[PDB]
Order: C-alpha cells, then sequence, then structure tokens
C-alpha cells in the first residue's frame, strides 16, 4: 500500500493511503528521515502524537446552493441542485457529490415546427394549417407558458436534387392547375410566438412545393433552426424540434453529387426574408455535426415520421441522445398526440452528463432516483433515470478520481440533458503538501544555512545528519536495523529496533 | 519525419488556380514529374486541369490543352493517373429540347501518360454503346415554352348571355391546354370596341389567378377595330417587356362575330409587319354573316390558311366544346412524358474513375436506376462498355439498393495472378459498404464484402488498396468513414488485411486521429504516398481536413497524418502529424487530398503534395540516415584499482544506403550524450572533462565517418565497496540538430524505427582463474525435520537450510522459497558465520518468492546456515505435488542453478 517516501508531498501523492509524520525530529534514535511514509496506526503508535501528523484529505465546499424552487407559475423554476461547487481531491481519493434535480411543473417548452413540403405532404400541410389551435391548446395542459414556430424545408436547389429546369423550378408541381411554390433548402416562416392565430395565417399562406430525388435536406433546415437563436426565438426553457418527414435525409457527403465540395461551416445563413438562400455554396450538414449542434442548443428533436422511414430515424435518435420517434400519419392527423407521447416521454427521463474530463479524471454515477436508500449501480457515463414523476426529487452520485495532479482549475460542467441549468465544479487537486512544520533556517532542525522545505528537516550541504551532528554515524550504522521477533509469534509485524505487536500485546517483549 | 514541413510549396492564394485536388503524375518515359491540379471553372481560368511545375523556387501553373471544358456551374471534376495515362472526367449537363427532363453524366478524356490526347468519350445515350456480353476480365438555361394570345370579341352585336358562353369556353380551353401542355403561358385583350389590356403571360403564372381575371371580364361594345386589336397585341402582349420570351412559340387565336368597321388601321396592313416573319394565327369566326356575305374573305385574310388548318367556321357558340378538341389539336405541344424511369440519365458516369490499362478504364455511376449506383466498364477503343451493379433479383430487392451510392469509389486489388474491381457504396444500409465484382458465368455483379456499422458515417466513400512490399499484390485496403461520430464529426479509417490464399478481409484495425479534436473527417483523403521513408515499403497519408475549424483569426486548420508501412502491415501510431497552423498561414481545409511517390523537388527523394480547398502545398522529402557507433576501449579491461586513465575512440557511421545525404550532415549536427555507468546509484566511473558527456555538437560535413577520443576516469578516489564484479555500462545518446532557415537542400533526419543509443559495457576483470568472469557453485544441502502431519500433532513445523559456496566467486546471488500460503513463520533465524546480509520479503498469496539478499560481491568461499520454524496459517490443506521448490540464482555472465525439493505426506483427509 503505502512505502517509505522522502517528503510529505511524494509521500502523499504516491498513495491516499499515506499518514507522513512531521514531529519535531523525533527520528532521533537511529533511523533514517525517509520512512515516515506509511498508514496511520504504524505512524500513530511510532512516536509522533495526533498533533504531529498531517494526512490531507480533500474535500468540496459548495459555493452557491439555491433551494429546489417551482418558480412562481413556471417563471424562475430551479432545478439543478447546487449550481457551483469547488471540489479539492487528493489524488486517489473519491470524493462524492450529492446532485438533486427535481422535475418542476409548468415549466415552458418552445416548439418549433419543421415541416417537408415535397408535394407528398399536401394533405399533411391541409391539415397542419389548422392543426395551430388544437396543437397549443393541447400543450397548454402540461405547461403554462407555450410558444410554436414554422419552418419548411425541400432540398437543395441543384441537379441531382432538384430539377433545375426554369419552367419546373418555377412550378415543381406535376400539374399547373394546382398552387404550389419554387423548392427551397429552408424558409423560416413563423417565429415562436404564444398565440395561435398568427400559425395559422402563415401556415395557409405556405404552399407545398417538389424536388428530384428521393431523399430531402431536412438536416440543413435542422442545422440553420439550430445555429439561428435570434431569428428562430428561442429562449431558456425546454426547447422540442418537431422534425415530420416521409421520406429519408441527405448526408454530409451527398452533395458532392451536385458539385457542392464546401463542408457546411456550422454558421446561420438565414438572410432578411428567412431564407437558407446561400444552401447551394455549403454540403449537408452531417449526423455528428447534427448532433453537436442540438447538444449544444439544448433542443430536443422530435421526429414525426411515417412507418416506411421509421427504422432510420430510430437509428438517428439512436446517435442523438434527448430525441423521440414518433410513428406519423399519412396526412399528419396524428401529429398532436405524437408530440404530446414524445414530450412525456422526454421529460419522464432525466439525464446528467459530464462536460469533459481532465486526464487522469474519472467519473461515475449512481442514480438513486426512487427511495432515499435504494441507489443503482456505479461506474457509468450519464446520470440516467427513466420514468420520473411531477414533482419528484431525483438523486445522483458523481464520484470524482484524480490519479496524478491537476496543474490549472478546470471547470466541470455537469448539466442535465433537455436543460439550461448547468453544475460548475471547480476541479483543483490537492498534491502539495502544507503541514505547516516547515521553518525558514529553523535552529532545531539542520544547521547554519538551509531550510527544511519539509516537514522532514533538510540536512544543511555543510554537514551531514539530523541537525549536521554526525556526518556518517547515523547514515551508515546498520545495527539500527539489527534491533528488529520474540514473543511476536507472527501476530505482531516487525519494527525498525523493535517488535511490534497488537490485540493486548505491546512493545519488543510483546 | 521525412516530410519537410519547414520548407513547403504554395501555389499563389488569390485563387488563379483555386484547387480542389491535387496529384503528382511521372511519365515513365522520361521521368517528367507534374503537378496536375484540378479546378472549378470561373471567368478567369476556364480550365479544369492544369499542369504545375516546380521553377526557381516557385510553383507555376498550365492550363492542360484538349480536356473537355465545363460550361456555366461546377458540376464535378475527377482526374486519376497511373502508369498508363491521365483519366479526366466532367460532369455535363444536357437539356432535352422536347422534354422536361434532364441528362447528366460524364464527358471523359484519356491522356496518355505525357499528357497527350488518346480518347474521347461522353456518355449521354448511354444505351448505344452498351454491349453487356463483353466478358469482364478480372485478371483471369434560356425557355423556348408556348405563348398564346386570345381576341375575344365584345361587339354590341353579342348579348350579354353569349358573353357568358364565350368566356366559359375561353376558361375551359385554357384549362386543357394546361392539362395537356405545361411549358406554356396565356394571355388575352378585350376586343370590344375599346382597346383595353387584360392579362399578360406575366400574370399567367398563376394559373387560378388567371382563371378567375378571366371570370371577371364585362363586355362595353363600341365597334369592331380588328387591326387595332392585332397591332396592340403586337405591342403590348407578345413584347418581353413583361417576360415574354423572344423565342416562344406564339399562337394567335381570334373569335370574331362583326367585320371591320370605323377602324383607322388597315387588316391587310398589320398582318404585312416585319416582325410577322413566323407566327401562328388562328381565326374562329363564329357567324352567319362570315357564310353568307365577303366578310369570309375577311376571316381567311386574318389568319393564314394552306391546308384550312387555322380556318374555322362554326355557326354558333354551343359548338364550341365541339371543336375545342380541333382547335387543341393543332396547337398543343405535346411535350415529351414526364416521370418516365431514371435508367441512365442522371447516372454521372465518371463521378469516380480508374484506369485499368491503356485503353480500359473503370468508371463509377453513382445515379444510375434511381441512384441505386453501379460502374461502368468502358473500353476507349472500341468505344463499347459494360454496366456492372448489384443485379437484384427482384422488385423488392431493386427498390431496397435505391440510394445506395454504388459506385461512389472506385478501386482495383491486385493478386497474385487475377484481379478484382471493389466500389464503395456509403449509404448502403446508411452504414455504407464495399461491394466486389464476383464473376460467374458470363453474369458479373456487385455483391457486398464489406459493411459499417454507424449510420450516417460514409463507410466506403474513400478506398485504399494498399501494396506494402511493392510485389504487386495488394496486402491490405483502408476503408473511410470519415464523418464517423463520437462527439462530432471525427472519422475512422478500418484497416483491412487481404488474405493471400483466397482474397478475404479481415479487419486488422482502426485508425483514429488525435484526441481532442471533435471535428477532424479523420479519413476523408488517404493515399499510398510510394515510399516516403527510404524503406522499400509503402506508406500511407490520412488527412483531417477538420482538424482545428473555427480557430481564431482566421488560423489555418487541417492536419495529415503519415503512416509507415511495415512488414507486419502500417504503424500502430503516425509518424508524422502536419498540422495547417506550421505550414502556411491561411490554408483551409488542409488534407483534402493528397499524392506523392514521385520526386519534384529534384533531389532523387519521392516527395509529396497537399491540397487543401483553394491551394496546393508541397513538401519535399527529406533524406534518412541510421548511424553505427562503436567503442574501442584501450584497456578493454578494467584493473584492480586501476586509477588510470581509460581511452574511448567513438566513432560514428553512416549505416544508411540512401546514397550520399545531399548537403544532409553537411549541415546538421550530431550531438553526443556519454552516460558512463548507466543504471547504478553510486557510479564508479565518470568523464574527464564533464563538458564531453552532457551535449557535444560536433560538425559532421564531409565524410561518412566521425571519430573522437574521451576520457573516462574514477569517481572521487572510487572506493571498491560498491559492486566491482559488474561491467560498466555506457550509453552513447546520439540526436541530430538541424539548422534554422531555409535550406537549399533538405536536411537529414534518424530513422525514427531505429533506436539512436549505442549501450556498451567495459568488464572489470574478475579475480579468478579467468579474469574475466566468477562462476562459483551455490550447493545447498538443506534438512527435513519432519516431512508432514495434520491436527495440531505439527506443532511447530521445522525446516532448515544451509547456503554453500565453494566455487570461484558468487556475485550479488539469490534466494527463492516457494512454499504455500498455508503455513506462515513465528520466527526467522539468521545464518550467525559470518554475518551474510539476507534481505527477507514478506509473504505473498502467490507461489512464494522469498528473494532474499544472500551473497553480494564480497561474498567468500564460506557457507550459511537459516533455521526456520514453520506453523500453519489457520489453513488446512490435502496432499499436493511438487511438494517445495528452492531456487539459487546467481546474477553473473553464467548463470548456476540448484534445485532441491522436499516429501509431503501425512494420511488426514
Ligand atoms: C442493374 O442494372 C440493370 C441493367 O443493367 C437493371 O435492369 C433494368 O431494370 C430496369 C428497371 O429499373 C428495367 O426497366 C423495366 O423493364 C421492365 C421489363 O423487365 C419494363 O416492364 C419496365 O417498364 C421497365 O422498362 C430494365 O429492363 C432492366 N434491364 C435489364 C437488362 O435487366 C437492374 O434493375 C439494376 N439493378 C439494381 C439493383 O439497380
Ligand atoms: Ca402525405
Ligand atoms: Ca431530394
Ligand atoms: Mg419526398
Amino acid at each position: 500500500s503505502c512505502q517509505p517516501a522522502p517528503s510529505c508531498q511524494k509521500c502523499i501523492l504516491s498513495h491516499p493511503s499515506c499518514a507522513w509524520c512531521k514531529q519535531l525530529n523525533f527520528t532521533a534514535s537511529g533511523e533514517a528521515e525517509a520512512r515516515r511514509c506509511a498508514r496511520r496506526e504504524e505512524l500513530l503508535a511510532r512516536g509522533c502524537p495526533l498533533e504531529e501528523l498531517e494526512e490531507p484529505r480533500g474535500q468540496q465546499e459548495v459555493l452557491q446552493d439555491q433551494p429546489l424552487s417551482q418558480g412562481a407559475r413556471g417563471e424562475g423554476a430551479t432545478q439543478l441542485a447546487p449550481q457551483r461547487v469547488r471540489v479539492t481531491l487528493r489524488p486517489g481519493e473519491p470524493q462524492q457529490l450529492q446532485v438533486r434535480f427535481l422535475r418542476a411543473e409548468g415549466y415552458p417548452v418552445d416548439l418549433y415546427y419543421l415541416m417537408d413540403l415535397s408535394y407528398s405532404m399536401k394533405d399533411d400541410l391541409e391539415r397542419v394549417r389548422q392543426l395551430g389551435h388544437a396543437l397549443l391548446v393541447r400543450l397548454q395542459e402540461v405547461t403554462h407558458s407555450v410558444r410554436i414556430g414554422f419552418g419548411s424545408f425541400v432540398d437543395k436547389t441543384v441537379l441531382p436534387f432538384v430539377s433545375t429546369v426554369p419552367s419546373k423550378l418555377r412550378h415543381p408541381c406535376p400539374t399547373r392547375l394546382e398552387r404550389c411554390q419554387s423548392p427551397f433548402s429552408f424558409h423560416h416562416v413563423l417565429s415562436l410566438t404564444g398565440d395561435a392565430q398568427a400559425f395559422e395565417r402563415e401556415v395557409g399562406r405556405q404552399s407545398v412545393s417538389g424536388n428530384l430525388d428521393s431523399p430531402e435536406g431536412g438536416f440543413d433546415a435542422i442545422l440553420q433552426a439550430a445555429l439561428c437563436q435570434e431569428q428562430i426565438g428561442w429562449r431558456n426553457v425546454s426547447r422540442l424540434l418537431v422534425f415530420t418527414s416521409d421520406d429519408t435525409f441527405h448526408t454530409a457527403g451527398d452533395g458532392k453529387l451536385g458539385g457542392i465540395f464546401m463542408p457546411s461551416d456550422g454558421h446561420c445563413h438565414l438572410d432578411s426574408n428567412g431564407l437558407y438562400s446561400r444552401s447551394t455554396e455549403f454540403d449537408y450538414p452531417s449526423v455528428g455535426q447534427v448532433a453537436q449542434a442540438l447538444s449544444a442548443a439544448n433542443i430536443q428533436p422530435i421526429f414525426a415520421v411515417t412507418s416506411a422511414a421509421l427504422p432510420v430515424y430510430q437509428e438517428l435518435s439512436k446517435l442523438i441522445p434527448k430525441s423521440a420517434v414518433g410513428e406519423l400519419s399519412e396526412d399528419s392527423s396524428n401529429v398532436v398526440q405524437l408530440i404530446m407521447d414524445a414530450y412525456n416521454s422526454l421529460s419522464s427521463t432525466v439525464t446528467l452528463e459530464h462536460s469533459s474530463l481532465p486526464p487522469g479524471v474519472h467519473i461515475s454515477y449512481e442514480s438513486q432516483c426512487e427511495g432515499p436508500e435504494k441507489r443503482e449501480g456505479k461506474a457509468e457515463d450519464r446520470g440516467q433515470c427513466n420514468h420520473v414523476r411531477i414533482n419528484q426529487t431525483v438523486t445522483f452520485w458523481v464520484s470524482l478520481q484524480a490519479t496524478h495532479c491537476l496543474p490549472e482549475p478546470h471547470l466541470l460542467r455537469l448539466r442535465a440533458l433537455g436543460f439550461s441549468e448547468e453544475l460548475i465544479v471547480e476541479l483543483h487537486t490537492l498534491c502539495d503538501c502544507n503541514c505547516s512544520d516547515t521553518q525558514p533556517q529553523a535552529p532545531h532542525c539542520s544547521d547554519g544555512q538551509g531550510h527544511l522545505q519539509c516537514g522532514v528537516c533538510s540536512c544543511a550541504p555543510g554537514r551531514l545528519g539530523r541537525l549536521c551532528e554526525c556526518s556518517v554515524a547515523e547514515l551508515s550504522s546498520p545495527d539500527l536495523e539489527s534491533g528488529c521477533g520474540p514473543l511476536c509469534s507472527g501476530k505482531g509485524h516487525c519494527q525498525c529496533g523493535r517488535c511490534s505487536c497488537s490485540g493486548q500485546s505491546s512493545g519488543h517483549l510483546c | 519525419f521525412n516530410v519537410d514541413v519547414a520548407r513547403p510549396w504554395l501555389t499563389p492564394k488569390g485563387g488563379a488556380p483555386f484547387v480542389l485536388s491535387s496529384l503528382l503524375h511521372q511519365d515513365p518515359s522520361t521521368n517528367q514529374t507534374w503537378l496536375l491540379v484540378t479546378s472549378p471553372r470561373t471567368k478567369r481560368t476556364p480550365g479544369p486541369l492544369h499542369r504545375c511545375s516546380l521553377v526557381q523556387d516557385e510553383i507555376l501553373c498550365h492550363p492542360v490543352e484538349h480536356v473537355p471544358i465545363p460550361k456555366g456551374r461546377h458540376r464535378g471534376v475527377t482526374v486519376v493517373r497511373s502508369h498508363h495515362g491521365v483519366l479526366i472526367c466532367i460532369q455535363v449537363l444536357v437539356r432535352r429540347p422536347h422534354s422536361l427532363s434532364s441528362e447528366l453524366t460524364g464527358t471523359c478524356s484519356l491522356l496518355g501518360p505525357d499528357l497527350r490526347p488518346q480518347a474521347q468519350a461522353n456518355f449521354f445515350d448511354l444505351e448505344n454503346l452498351l454491349d453487356p456480353d463483353a466478358r469482364v476480365d478480372t485478371g483471369d438555361e434560356e425557355e423556348a415554352g408556348t405563348e398564346i394570345a386570345i381576341i375575344l370579341d365584345g361587339s354590341g352585336s353579342i348579348d350579354p348571355p353569349d358573353f357568358q358562353r364565350a368566356k366559359d369556353f375561353i376558361s375551359n380551353m385554357m384549362r386543357n391546354f394546361y392539362e395537356k401542355c405545361f411549358e406554356c403561358n396565356f394571355a388575352l385583350v378585350q376586343y370590344g370596341g375599346v382597346i383595353q389590356t387584360e392579362f399578360d403571360l406575366r400574370d399567367s403564372q398563376d394559373v387560378m389567378a388567371s382563371l378567375a381575371r378571366v371570370q371577371n371580364i364585362t363586355q362595353v361594345g363600341s365597334v369592331t377595330k380588328t387591326a387595332s386589336a392585332m397591332q396592340h397585341v403586337l405591342d403590348s402582349i407578345f413584347t418581353s417587356s413583361h417576360g415574354s420570351r423572344r423565342k416562344a412559340s406564339k399562337v394567335m387565336v381570334v373569335l370574331t362575330d362583326g367585320g371591320i368597321f370605323e377602324d383607322p388601321l388597315n387588316l391587310t396592313t398589320v398582318i404585312n409587319s416585319p416582325k410577322m416573319q413566323g407566327v401562328e394565327r388562328f381565326a374562329i369566326g363564329v357567324g352567319e354573316e362570315f357564310k353568307s356575305a365577303r366578310t369570309a374573305r375577311e376571316l381567311n385574310l386574318i389568319a393564314s390558311d394552306p391546308d384550312e388548318t387555322h380556318a374555322f367556321k362554326v355557326t354558333n357558340y354551343m359548338a364550341l366544346d365541339g371543336l375545342l378538341s380541333k382547335l387543341r389539336y393543332n396547337i398543343i405541344s405535346m411535350e415529351g412524358t414526364v416521370g418516365d424511369a431514371l435508367h441512365y440519365q442522371l447516372a454521372q458516369i465518371g463521378f469516380s474513375a480508374q484506369i485499368l490499362d491503356e485503353r480500359q478504364v473503370l468508371l463509377g455511376a453513382v445515379g444510375a436506376f434511381d441512384w441505386s449506383g453501379g460502374a461502368l466498364l468502358y473500353d476507349t477503343r472500341s468505344r463499347r462498355g459494360r454496366f456492372l451493379n448489384q443485379t437484384a433479383a427482384a422488385a423488392a430487392d431493386a427498390e431496397a439498393a435505391q440510394y445506395s451510392y454504388l459506385g461512389y469509389a472506385v478501386a482495383v486489388l491486385h493478386k497474385t495472378c487475377s484481379l478484382s474491381y471493389i466500389a464503395g457504396a456509403p449509404r448502403y444500409k446508411h452504414h455504407g459498404a464495399v461491394f466486389e465484382l464476383q464473376k460467374e458465368g458470363r453474369e458479373a455483379s456487385f455483391l457486398p464484402v464489406l459493411e459499417g456499422e454507424q449510420m450516417g458515417s460514409y463507410f466506403g466513400s474513400e478506398l485504399c488498396p494498399v501494396d506494402i512490399d511493392m510485389d504487386g499484390s495488394t496486402d491490405f485496403l483502408l476503408v473511410a468513414a470519415p464523418f464517423y461520430h463520437v462527439h462530432g464529426e471525427e472519422g475512422r479509417v478500418y484497416v483491412y488485411r487481404l488474405s493471400e490464399q483466397d482474397g478475404s478481409f479481415s479487419l486488422a484495425r482502426i485508425l483514429s486521429g488525435h484526441p481532442g479534436f471533435t471535428n477532424a473527417r479523420f479519413g476523408f483523403a488517404m493515399a499510398a504516398m510510394g515510399d516516403l521513408s527510404q524503406d522499400k515499403l509503402t506508406d500511407v497519408a490520412i488527412g483531417a481536413p477538420l482538424e482545428g475549424f473555427g480557430a481564431d483569426d482566421g488560423a489555418s486548420f487541417g492536419s495529415v497524418y503519415i503512416y509507415n508501412g511495415h512488414w507486419d502491415g502500417l504503424s500502430a501510431s503516425p509518424s508524422q502529424r502536419i498540422r495547417a497552423s506550421t505550414v502556411a498561414p491561411g490554408l483551409q481545409y488542409f488534407g483534402m487530398s493528397m499524392a506523392g511517390g514521385f520526386d519534384i523537388s529534384g533531389d532523387g527523394l519521392a516527395d509529396i503534395t497537399v491540397g487543401t480547398l483553394g491551394q496546393a502545398v508541397v513538401f519535399r522529402s527529406r533524406p534518412v540516415v541510421r548511424l553505427k557507433v562503436s567503442m574501442a576501449f584501450t584497456p578493454s579491461a578494467l584493473p584492480i584499482g586501476f586509477n588510470g586513465v581509460v581511452n574511448v575512440r567513438l566513432c560514428f557511421e553512416i549505416s544508411s544506403v540512401t546514397t550520399a545525404s545531399e548537403s544532409g550532415l553537411r549541415e546538421a549536427l550530431l550531438n553526443f550524450t556519454l552516460d558512463v555507468d548507466v543504471g547504478k546509484q553510486r557510479r564508479r566511473l565518470q568523464c574527464s572533462d564533464v563538458r564531453s558527456c552532457l551535449g557535444c555538437l560536433r560538425e559532421w560535413s564531409s565524410g561518412s565517418q566521425l571519430c573522437e577520443d574521451l576520457l573516462l576516469m574514477p569517481t572521487e578516489g572510487e572506493l571498491c565497496e560498491e559492486d566491482c564484479f559488474s561491467n560498466a555500462s555506457v550509453k552513447v545518446s546520439y540526436q541530430l540538430q538541424t539548422p534554422e532557415g531555409q535550406t537549399d537542400h533538405p536536411q537529414p533526419i534518424l530513422d525514427r524505427y531505429t533506436e539512436p543509443f549505442a549501450i556498451f559495457q567495459l568488464p572489470y576483470e574478475k579475480a579468478c582463474k579467468n579474469k574475466l568472469f566468477c562462476v562459483a557453485e551455490l550447493q545447498l544441502a538443506t534438512t527435513v525435520s519432519q516431512q508432514e502431519l495434520v491436527v495440531g500433532l505439527t506443532k511447530e513445523l521445522t525446516l532448515n537450510i544451509n547456503l554453500t559456496n565453494s566455487g570461484e566467486d558468487s556475485y550479488m546471488t539469490s534466494m527463492a522459497l516457494n512454499y504455500p500460503r498455508n503455513l506462515q513463520l513465528k520466527r526467522m533465524q539468521k545464518p550467525p558465520s559470518p554475518n551474510i546480509q539476507c534481505d527477507d520479503p514478506q509473504p505473498v498469496a502467490s507461489v512464494l518468492i522469498m528473494n532474499c539478499r544472500i551473497g553480494h560481491p564480497v561474498l567468500k568461499r564460506s557457507s550459511a546456515h537459516v533455521s526456520v520454524v514453520w506453523q500453519l496459517e489457520e489453513n488446512a490443506f490435502p496432499n499436493r505435488t511438487a511438494d517445495i521448490t528452492v531456487t539459487v540464482t546467481n546474477s553473473n555472465e553464467r548463470r548456476s542453478l540448484a534445485n532441491e525439493t522436499h516429501t509431503l505426506q501425512f494420511r488426514h483427509g
């Protein structure tokens, strides 16, 4: 476990169980000043008392901890407590953090409706242009402040994705007797608002469109909704992105077929009209890029797709945390119940994740979220709990483990997925020792010049010894080990120049 | 490593040859190396391909003539080269004049190895050149449109009820025309007597609004001025002021009932106009006055009637729907059917390419058959090819293979005496897959052999077959999934080992980029760089164009990873990682393309090029040297208490066979570091001068040998209390220090896979019969007090071991006592005569190893005697085998081993 070390700092860095002793030159009995690094008992029984040994133990201090409050009416809900803690951990020692999450009722929600408009959604659009009032009323049952917006996408307006024939660009529809609009990549139609009349009017002004190949450019629309916060109108509440389609999607490598070599740059490109007009200059975003942008924006995607497209979006939602997949009808007639089910299944689940661990630091979770005594197993990368009820508070036990040292106070940012609430951990490593026994040029230790620089007295260069009294007598003589047993019988371990025992027996006689 | 990042060559950033891809091409007749780059067409540079050379320490690019010229928008350029020539393909859009569809395939040109034209090939109307019986070897925008103008009479002779019938007929005719015609609009004016302009063909885009506008007309009625109506139609309806197309087919529809009267203009004057050099005119003259009077001749003059096709005389408005079909027959356009199956129109043949030999190329077709994919095997001289694809056996798996993008990447696997074409399908089942053409009989189809595991990772978009030892048979296949997701788009390369017996694939390794980059796109570009490291083994470069993206102040981003090929495969880790920040400022997507294996700097060593999005970077390769060191100790044996000068004759020699390093160690400096007595806590030897064994920057310049003369001295009197009977090991640690600046010729680099140290030992003459080693026998005669017993009758089990040394000399000998942990020692007894040290360790749970520190060089021919009294540590064990083994280990040059065993048997279960 613990082995003899030169100084207190190296001794504590060697093993968490080491119990370096700092008594004032009590080794003046034939013992080298490098064997004061062992367990607690071997240093408490051997000379120094409780005052003259310093075993450093890291601790955690809570900086700000406001109580879990459910706002006033979904207004100021605090759900994650504490919010800023300072954790100082000695290398090799566990540190347990108690993180509580409360599922406040009436938490506000923003729902951006991102629709497909590829002429197979004509009846879907006909239903959606009236479903706004129903959606708002139904969502007002679980929350009090709900805001809904609308967007749409078709595809990039180049071959082979859409037919760029000039007559087929103005009217991408099979017949000219029906009304429809020219293809686009992403049109932000309505910003998140609280009235359903604006939703009805704006969506009813929209028309269907069309393209050439089956996969759609919905990833571009998803990325632009995640990135353009000021234009969409996101706030700091739970954000839902309802993605409705009846076909697959284009990914990052698909734009090469249209002569598009430039990768998607991850910048907001909506013009004053809400159009993503420079979409033919960038390629489609990738699954990883879209997932990263959605995670960074705390948006939970809801994929409302038909039965023929379900498995692809099941895979995609397996690749994206905090996402839901429902089965959309052929005319989007079940979209409100789908949205409600997805929102309930997303709110019932609480996940706690860490931003990034510094090198040598390990994290583990213990999801105690039913009963104040029952907690599940450790060694996970997520504090996951499902079926969390309203007004119920869950608990997570976060364990931190540092191996060597941390030079800088790197900040850890534990957070609950789908929420802007954050838990900042100031991660300092207690791998420097301050026993206060050190005195600069102390007369008690060494002789003349030189400082201890540690609990053990550093020998002056002028002469060798505990106080430079004997250059070689203390250092060289090995009779001090030979004194080590009689009557120990093996129940007691040997001691330098003695025999140590336990269990009502003590001393060399034992 | 080899790549000289400190001296790169860059194309100008002004984007004159805006670089999309870059490769090195050599003519294997004159050994001329070029830097062919591909660019998107602009107003400044129309050419798709340029050839660039290293002239006066600058890259000068010139367009390559006789290549297809892109028109309009950039749609895609691919360039591949082999020793057979250079193949360039551009995606070309062709619009069918009488159809609402478009063809998007490639126009390719095959150049010879000297960049001279060999063959041209366009794959529009592919079915003409598709002969499927040719066995596969396998080593065995102006708009024409149509504009129609309607002239509806509204004179006072027409009662209001008839106006409704005429309006309904006009609306029905427009509706049927829109049903049968698409790229064709409508406009009309009210021929009532006051020349008023109704909705024009600009408003005809919204068909429903035009119908309501037509339904909203009202008849006023002044007088029948036909010529004025025609002139107004010419001046407003057919003029391009409101968007009328100049070449649009212009059709005039005139339905009149009253003849010309009170018209200042003449009917014959308006028809004989220069602008009427071909315009369609129709005259549906409902009315009995036409039949009964001269104004029938007026009707004939209104519209030309060579075959009476335009003349439509009807008696009443009730038959308007009767002759509507006849009116539609000769005016409607019968545009080409839209919705036909997509077989080869958007096949995009030449999306990826591969030169198989002088006459044959392998061209990928991503979009064939609803983007199912495929590959065209095209013979350039016979101008005949065959199409290869998955060949689904039904209609369910034909639709299941759609949008798989087969032929996105195409490659060739070389084997013992056969070839094997492979193709990537980066969205097959949404993971990606690699297909291989497996022939049987005369039908060859691509079947999947490898698949991805992550959705959207684009497995199979990049294919890199690697032949490590250059024997003509590929050993490895590198498959990239550049958008593989862990936290962002990291990228992943899969290394597959090709079996030499049948050609199967085994996942040898999974490669990744440097940790800490969530966006890297590792594997987006990979290439076999030939031999960069000068070991005759192929090495691989993998680019990560997105490493460092989003940096402040527009810093350069992107990385390239160099993997040296070994006899067992690729390296575990990259030898080099070339970041764009250390190459040049303002490099975006460094690592988008790469190519190597040919000497472009003139030094004789093959070097590489890395293409960024907009620029091409050229790096020269450094010579690789390996040194061989040798000591020449003069005494050759340190005598007892030498206290004399030890002479050292270090002599570095260039063991590398990379010819003569051209201006190599001519400028670089060697750096010695002599570590005398490495390993010992108290060194018994040290250099006479302490400044010649810490760091010594000597200049080599000319010559392949560098020799030195050092001196070794004893330390502070050199007391022999330490282990004098052990060889003193001295470690030479050389290093290479290159100068600072732009050297004209590349500076050498020490081989990374040769350890740069040369541990040597000089032996102390051990006092013995042979004064170079003291070997002694360690004989033991341990006696067992009692062999075994059980049930407390054991009491204190006793053992006795006596070690006897009677050979020459025993040096740092070792003990080993192996007894099971079921028994434990209450007390331990040391050997009294003499006081031989014995560092007995603690008991261990496993097989006991009491490596007691007996012996030491001081040990004479005396003997030891150790007493041991065992007792069971609250453990009972049954009868076993091998009993207890005791081993004596001597750390001399020659090892003498002693073995002893006891007897154990108790008869109590
Ligand atoms: C692989 O390529 C072959 C051609 O080299 C494809 O076969 C072709 O498939 C198309 C349908 O996509 C066939 O067209 C249809 O033919 C039927 C009669 O069989 C006709 O009734 C339809 O109206 C339509 O014209 C075409 O005939 C057929 N040609 C051949 C030579 O087989 C095959 O589909 C491709 N496989 C995959 C998985 O993409
Ligand atoms: Ca539908
Ligand atoms: Ca599409
Ligand atoms: Mg669609």
